[PDB]
Parts: C-alpha cells; sequence; structure tokens
C-alpha cells in the first residue's frame, strides 16, 4: 500500500505532460456547432408603413 | 358633330363594345402561410 506514494512521485512527470495537454488543447481550434432545431424560424417580411390608396380625380 | 375630336382615351359611354367580357390570362404566384401540424416534425431522425 506504500506503493502509491512511490507511484505518485515517480509518475509526477505526467503532471507536466497534462499541463501541456490542456494548455495546447485550448490553443487548438474547437467549435461546438449549436444547431437550429428541427423546427425552422422565419420572420414576417420587410414591412413598411404608408398611407393607403387615395381617391384622386 | 362636336368640338372634341382626336382625343386619346376611353370614355365610359360604351366600354363593352359589344363584348361579353374582356379577358386576361397569366401566372399567379403566392407564398402564403398555412398551419400544418400533421407533420409533427421531429422525423428527420438519425437512424443508428
Amino acid at each position: 500500500a506504500s506503493l502509491i506514494y512511490r507511484q505518485l512521485l515517480t509518475n509526477s512527470y505526467s503532471v507536466d505532460l497534462y499541463d501541456e495537454i490542456e494548455q495546447i488543447g485550448s490553443g487548438k481550434t474547437q467549435n461546438v456547432t449549436i444547431n437550429p432545431g428541427p423546427f425552422a424560424q422565419t420572420r414576417y417580411a420587410p414591412v413598411n408603413w404608408d398611407h393607403g390608396e387615395i381617391n384622386d380625380s | 358633330r362636336t368640338r372634341t375630336v382626336n382625343l386619346y382615351g376611353l370614355p365610359a359611354a360604351n366600354p363593352n363594345n359589344g363584348n361579353e367580357y374582356y379577358e386576361i390570362s397569366g401566372r399567379f404566384s403566392l407564398i402564403s402561410l398555412v398551419p400544418t401540424n400533421d407533420d409533427y416534425q421531429t422525423p428527420i431522425m438519425n437512424s443508428v
């Protein structure tokens, strides 16, 4: 059971290796592509307000 | 038998001109909305 202390001290180099893991995995580019769901969006339209038809003569 | 001759237009006196109707043909495009819950859309599902 004392072997755990020896293993930790011996394998401590994996700490620096893990530091490299994380601090270059952050450097590497990742992009979680959140979707649009199966249900699709849509806006009304380009709508502009104006005065209606005028009865000229 | 009057002053006004050679005027461009179309008076309302007899527009039908003995015709039952004036006709026009063409294509007619529409993009209106509609409710379609018959889909119940979550089938595009990934078979696995």
